[PDB]
């Protein structure tokens, strides 16, 4: 198992160099995003109507990416649909506020639509 | 041009994905190789740059295999390589 694991060690080092060299904007954000933990729960979706979801850590990244009820991600437009905080339960956008943050329940999943 | 390079980088993200026994899912294998085909083909590096995207989003997406943070941290280590 060892000398393997350094074989994906490489192969996945090389990967992000491929990627890096690559310098694209949508691929940039989706990359630094996932730095901050910012992350996919699902597959990116192509389309308009196919959904997407991610979790959000930080009121930073919240106020980073999202904006009213537009949500900015892969280098395209997304339309929050719902927010539920990490008890599974609904969040209104009203609460993921500015004083409101703290009480919050971290991290948050936004289930956003492409535009 | 660099549709060259999109076409490989993504011929080695399968294989990453293939490394972490992602077939084993018989069907994000079936995603992920069908985003693969999907963009080999590509005829503009537009449609390419957007499958590859979301065949990216699948790694991204799993919690224990990659994390990012530990690479980018060898990633500065070995600055020469």
């Amino acid at each position: 198992e060892d000398k393997r694991a350094k074989v994906t060690s490489a192969m996945q080092t090389m990967l992000f160099t491929m990627l890096r060299k690559l310098d694209n904007d949508a691929l940039n954000n989706i990359i630094n995003n996932a730095r901050d933990g910012c992350v996919p729960l699902n597959i990116i979706p192509l389309t308009t109507a196919a959904k997407l979801m991610v979790v959000i850590p930080d009121y930073n990244t919240y106020k980073n990416t999202c904006d009213g009820t537009t949500f900015t991600y892969a280098s395209a437009l997304w339309e929050i649909q719902q927010v539920v905080d990490a008890d599974s339960k609904i969040v209104q956008l009203s609460e993921i506020s500015m004083d409101n943050s703290p009480n919050l329940a971290w991290p948050l999943i936004v289930t956003a639509l492409r535009a | 041009s660099k549709m060259s390079d999109v076409k490989c980088t993504s011929v080695v993200l399968l294989s990453v994905l293939q490394q972490l026994r992602v077939e084993s899912s018989s069907k994000l294998w079936a995603q992920c190789v069908q985003l693969h085909n999907d963009i080999l083909l590509a005829k503009d590096t537009t449609e390419a740059f957007e499958k590859m995207v979301s065949l990216l989003s699948v790694l991204l997406s799993m919690q224990g295999a990659v994390d990012i943070n530990k690479l980018c941290e060898e990633m500065l280590d070995n600055r020469a390589t």
